[PDB]
RNA sequence: GUUACUCCAAAGGGUGUCCCUGGCCUUAGACAGCGG
RNA sequence: CUGGGGAUAACAGAGUCGUCUCGGGCGAGAGCCCAUAUCGACCCCGAGGCUUGCUACCUCGCUGUCGGCUCUUCCCAUCCUGGCCCUGCAGCAGGGGCCAAGGGUGGGGGUGUUCACCCAUUAAAGGGGAACGUGAGCUGGGUUUAGACCGUCGUGAGACAGGUCGGAUGCUAUCUACCGGAGGUGUUGGCCGCCUGAGGGGAAGGCUCCCCCAGUACGAGAGGAACAGGGAGCCGCGGCCUCUGG
RNA sequence: CCCGAAAACAGGCGGCCACCGAGGGCCCGGGAAGAAGACCC
């Protein structure tokens, strides 16, 4: 139940740590707020 | 009576000219009211007109306001705005005008004027919408 | 401004014919006609020795971007009447094997996650769908139609309520007109 | 305590003289130089005020601690000569609230009066810690009441911020 | 079916009239220690401004025990209304009524506390609550 | 704050006397079958039946009590045909043709009728209209109809109405109308047993009533009952806006309103006051007569439930405009008992 | 936006677009692909 | 008691926002490790005027009243109901955020209470504005006018931003406003009847449970879903008198 | 779904009279309507 075919289109996103919005994979700042803190979408549990 | 085809004309400039004619004393008929254009962004335009339509007296809705939803009446109301509606002179001028959607049989194959200082080739930016679009968004039968 | 006469040029291939009349571009190849409206103030399109020329006379950055967008579109139309486009899709399931069928202008998916109700996806005019085992192919001439049909089929299988790490069943794109998808 | 929009303006007269002010308080800030105090470095990163300000000692101390911690953790005491140039002399007063009967404030704190384009603080450094000095600059700028700007100064009295910034 | 082996709840077609509001006293018809209860609530009921909850035959109420053996006095219990004086209609049109207002004390899940019911109960209650019709001799 | 919903609905305002006592029909339903889309009659009374439930739900298959209202429907006379074209804003009447041979009593309603108007002129006008319809100028065709209340000794003055026709083809509608003009129409030729109907009438009159009855406002505390304000409302509104709002409940006319009631099932169509069971024929008029009415003698509908209006009043009926998906089947249900006992 | 005043919200961010500057690259540079 | 005063307090309004409530910038760090899933110090920048204060522009015979009952309407800074995103999101659930104000947000106990506390239900039992909405609409429990008692202060007469018992609620609607009912004029001759339908109003509908899907997916277990499909009820709205009751 | 030709472009259609008189109202017997008026037979 790993399915890389599915991971490559579920988990190729970035998230802004101020506003929370999803952003395209190769970006530098957020669509909405202009913030520079963008992290990859969590592909494995953290914590 | 002067007959003006509104196809491709900027609404406010057209209305200014027409108001001056009505005040000078002429009878005017506008045809193809749905094909006149309004410049700018669709969201701002539609928001303005929807806000106009949801204005009413809180104590009695039979006392207005009565802002329009149809295209011919939008055009008529703009002209009215450009006149002295509170005086007898303005009321008589406003009675000298008629506006029509499309072209009715009675005006087929006739001389249609055009107002040069209203025309959209004059424009440069392509952000524009149509009065018919506005009417459809507001819910008017044309 | 950037320059004074930005001019882009596309060479026509063996058996293609481009008509340009009235902001409408028309392309004929071995297979099917294709039409497209491309208008912006100051931008002109016409034909040369063999070429399609797009031209503007004192451009700004945005105008440059638009000229090159139009060029991209014309090239895709030409490549499409010349060869065509084909996209590839793959099906995966943990439990509950899903049956995918083509009937009319809709694709039908049933037994998705155990659901009694079937999901449905539209097929736009002029696009062909084939199903070979665990794989789907979407082929045609219009790039936008082909991509839209494929995206319809992929969104017909979408989950909002449960964790997508564990729940991964669905239909996914793996290749868009040649270039494969990779993480 | 009260917000600093009350005390950042410079329109009141100077109120400094301890032999006439009764009940005046002592300074919370006591240290003004830090690091290696003789090393003869090269570059002087100095902050300047954009317009005239009154800076409180609470803010001054916050800046002190923050900047020195950054510099100690990422440069080391044997470098980074840090100095705060301005002492807090002006006495701030608040009206003990009766109402506006007999309003003349009792002392509550202190501030330093800084004029347009007046050096506030300096970090002397060598070639290969400029980026950390500029981080200190930015951290400090973020904690002041009005805006400021930094310069980079060479020996002989010259401004070199343009090119030294360019090369990095 | 998930669990049909033994079920507590059923389905009636009638829906009698809500006749007994908050504040009503009810004689207890089963062999538990309680004798008289008072209604303080009606399970599964939402009202409006200044309206009291009310119940009829077949409904579960929340009650307080007023008379009874000491272990039960001052306790808050669940009960099913099993007899009422106000007329209600059957599918054929005929009205039915009883001589008193009476309830039987149960568990929230529906299980009867007690072993027998003394007297006649209503078919509506026996149908909505299946385990009561077994411990009641006469059912109408 | 305590929240609660407002007292009464604003959807039937102004609450005024009806314009006419004959109800108009504003909208028509879409029916493929080319037929006349409604009928009219006179209310007679209520009774009840027992029958085997046919509607979806539980109780399907069980015997149940069902209340019934009876509507007396003598045959209508089709006296005219009317054509409608498309105007600038909406539909506009183009032309009407009336039939030449009319009952005497129609002049009590239409005081000024044509004088000579022979059969030949009638045929000529119908030809004019046929050619107009064949040209392509016409958007709709409707029938003009009148009641005959002299066959039941109720009145001599008739009610005059206009009904619509089902389907799409204007030419097919016109052929239907040309067949039907100059002839009587009976309710069996139009309605199907088991259908769902909408019913339209003017409600019972009550005159001027106050807001406890008209809007369902609360009676005030007993202190106010002894102060003279028991059946009043508290206040007409706030300081600003410095006017009474129309939404505030007040006294006035209650009843005699136009109302439409959705989805009433037709259960049986009778003949000459009799209904056929499996073997026998039974009079639906109860022993002693329907009260405030007498004896049903012509033709009648059973409609289950309740309908607006007083007893001797004109009711209009149309097929359902807003029905559900889970319908009952269009057949007469199995009836076991009909009440014939005295109703007084 | 269509406000001389009587009667108009910032610290902090965006190179969104139009401009003035200064360094490192540029006969092969910033990637884009075949390989070590 | 008289004469006066908004030159001067209590109150509604007006101004202001220290205080208050609601936010934000940077980042000390806490979080197995990992700044930003969650929590975020110290300093610095703001919004609102529904919390209290400050001031004394308006009003000294406008109405001076708090709370409750009744009745209408508005905002969103969203508790439930519809739809989505991230997670230190296995499922069931939780936490934090975005769109969205169409509908719902109730019944009781002690106290004059608003508020707060408690009980049983509930999908949840959100909060604010409208002269702290509403006394020419009701009530009059509270708010120390005149009578009286206790404590304390005072030589005393007396007092108490202390407690306790008792203690008058007026009005024939001039104008406008709204609910409904009638008579005229006009619409270029008058009259009968049938229609169109510009424009206005609407919540006319809103919500819960049960069966089945299924003891299934998920999961070490224990626990425990969803789409579609079938039934019943509660609240709201509009009618009717066959049945049942008054 | 309810109100709705005073919708000032103040409407459409069929028929009657007119350019003594079509038609209406009061009066009379009533009620399914109703504070006076209005509505209905
Ligand atoms: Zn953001």
């Amino acid at each position: 139940a790993r399915f890389p075919e599915a991971e490559a289109r579920i988990f190729r996103k970035l998230v802004c740590m101020r506003c929370g919005a999803t952003n395209p994979w190769g970006a530098k700042k957020c669509r909405k707020c202009g913030y520079k803190g963008l992290r990859p979408k969590a592909r494995e549990p953290r914590g | 009576m002067r007959i003006i085809n509104a196809e491709g004309l900027i609404l406010g400039r057209l209305a200014s000219k027409v108001a001056k004619m009505l005040l000078e004393g002429e009878e005017v008929v506008i045809v193809n009211a749905e094909k006149a254009i309004i410049t700018g962004n669709r969201e701002d335009i539609f928001a303005k007109y929807k806000q106009r339509t949801e204005l009413r007296t809180r104590t009695n809705p039979r006392r207005g306001p009565f802002y329009p939803k149809r295209s011919d009446e939008i055009v008529r109301r703009t002209v009215r705005g450009m006149l002295p509606w509170k005086t007898d002179r303005g009321r008589k001028a406003f009675k000298r005008l008629k506006v029509y959607v499309g072209v009715p049989k009675e005006f087929e194959g006739k001389e249609f004027e055009t107002i040069s200082e209203a025309h959209m080739s004059r424009l440069a930016t392509p952000k524009y919408v149509t009065v018919g679009e506005v009417a459809k968004f507001l819910g008017g039968k044309f | 401004p950037v320059d004074a006469w930005i001019r882009e040029e596309i060479e026509i291939p063996e058996g293609v014919e481009v008509t340009v009349e009235g902001n409408t571009v028309k392309v004929k190849g071995p297979k099917g006609e294709l039409q497209r409206e491309l208008k912006y103030p100051g931008v002109q399109i016409f034909t040369e020795d063999g070429k399609v020329v797009i031209y503007k006379e004192f451009p700004r950055k945005k105008d440059v971007a638009i000229v090159r967008t139009f060029k991209a579109h014309i090239n895709n139309m030409i490549k499409g009447v010349t060869e065509g486009f084909k996209y590839r899709l793959k099906v995966v399931y943990s439990h509950f094997p899903m049956t995918v069928k083509v009937q009319g202008d809709e694709v039908v998916i049933e037994n998705f996650l155990g659901e009694k109700n079937p999901r449905r996806a539209k097929i736009l005019p002029g696009v062909t769908v084939k199903v070979k085992g665990s794989e789907i192919e979407v082929e045609g001439i219009d790039k936008e139609a082909v991509g839209q049909t494929a995206a319809n089929i992929e969104q017909a299988t979408r989950i909002t309520k449960w964790d997508r790490r564990v729940f991964q069943d669905g239909i996914y794109i793996v290749e868009k007109a040649g270039k494969p998808i990779k993480f | 305590l009260r917000p600093a929009k009350i005390d950042r303006d410079v329109d009141k007269p100077a109120y400094t003289r301890r032999e006439y002010i009764r009940g005046a308080p002592g300074p919370k800030i006591t240290i003004f130089d830090m690091g290696n105090l003789s090393a003869e470095f090269e570059y002087e990163v100095s902050l300047h005020a954009e317009q005239a300000m009154q800076i409180r000692q609470n803010a001054l101390e916050a800046i002190r601690i923050q900047v020195n911690r950054y510099l100690q953790k990422n440069v080391g005491r044997s470098n980074y000569h840090f100095k705060i140039r301005v002492y807090p002399f002006q006495v701030l007063r608040e009206n003990p609230m009766n109402g506006m009967r007999r309003p003349f404030g009792k002392p509550i704190g202190l501030a330093a009066r800084v004029r347009k384009d007046q050096k506030i603080l300096t970090v002397w450094v060598n070639g290969q810690h400029l980026k950390f000095a500029l981080g200190a600059m930015h951290r400090a700028k973020m904690k002041l009441p009005y805006s400021a700007y930094y310069r980079i100064y060479d020996k002989e009295g010259n401004d070199v911020t343009t090119k030294v910034l360019s090369t990095m | 079916a998930k669990k049909g082996a033994g079920a507590t709840r059923g389905i009636s077609p009638v829906r009698p009239t809500r006749a007994l509001p908050i504040g009503a006293y009810l004689k207890v018809a089963d062999n538990s220690g309680a004798k008289v209860i008072q209604i303080i609530g009606v399970v599964g009921y939402k009202g409006t401004r200044r309206r009291l909850a009310a119940a009829g035959v077949g409904d579960m109420v929340v009650a307080t025990v007023k008379k009874g053996r000491p272990d039960m006095r001052h306790q808050v219990v669940r009960a099913v209304v099993v007899r009422q004086r106000k007329e209600y209609r059957r599918l054929d049109g005929m009205r039915v009524k009883f001589e008193d207002n009476a309830a039987a004390i149960v568990t929230p899940e529906g299980v009867p506390r007690g072993t027998e019911i003394r007297g006649a109960i209503a078919r509506e209650a026996a149908e909505r609550w299946v385990r009561l019709g077994s411990i009641a001799s006469i059912v109408l | 704050k305590i929240h609660r919903p407002r007292r009464g609905s604003l959807a039937y305002s102004p609450r005024k006397r009806a314009k006419s006592i004959v109800p108009r029909i504003r909208s028509w339903p879409k029916d493929s079958e080319v037929r006349m889309l409604g009928f009219a009659g006179y209310k007679a009374g209520m009774t009840h039946i027992l029958m085997i439930d046919d509607s979806p739900g539980l109780t399907k298959g069980k015997e149940i009590f069902v209340p019934v209202t009876i509507v007396e429907v003598p045959p209508l006379f089709v006296y005219g045909i009317r054509a409608y074209k498309q105007g600038y804003l909406g539909l506009e009447t183009a032309t009407e043709v009336w039939f030449h041979d009319l009952h005497k009593n129609v002049a009590r309603r239409i005081k000024t009728l044509p004088k000579n108007y022979n059969e030949e002129a009638f045929q000529a006008k119908l030809g004019q209209l046929e050619d107009l319809v064949n040209d392509g100028e016409i958007a709709d065709v409707r029938l003009l109809v009148h009641t005959q209340p002299w066959l039941i000794g109720l009145k001599k003055k008739p009610e005059v109405m206009e009904y619509a026709i089902g389907g799409d083809d204007v030419k097919a509608k016109f052929d239907y109308a040309k067949e039907k003009i100059g002839k009587e129409l009976r309710a069996g030729e139009v309605l199907h047993e088991g259908e769902l109907l909408d019913v339209i009438a003017v409600t019972k009159g009550k005159g001027t009533q106050g807001p406890v009855k008209r809007w369902g406002v609360k009676v005030q505390f007993h202190k106010a009952q002894r102060a003279g304000k028991g059946r009043h409302i508290g206040n007409l509104g706030p300081w600003h806006p410095a006017r009474v709002m129309w939404t505030v409940p007040q006294a006035g006319q209650m009843g005699f309103h136009h109302r439409t009631e959705f989805n009433k099932r037709l259960i049986a169509i009778g003949e000459n006051g009799k209904l056929v069971l499996d073997g026998n024929e039974i009079e639906i008029t109860p022993k002693g007569g329907f009260p405030h009415y007498g004896i049903v003698r012509s033709d009648f509908l059973m409609i289950e439930g309740t309908i607006p209006g007083s007893f001797k009043r004109i009711i209009r009926v149309r097929p359902a405009i807003r029905p559900p998906k889970k319908k009952p089947p269009v057949e007469r249900p199995q009836i076991t008992y009909v009440s014939r006992e005295s109703k007084q």
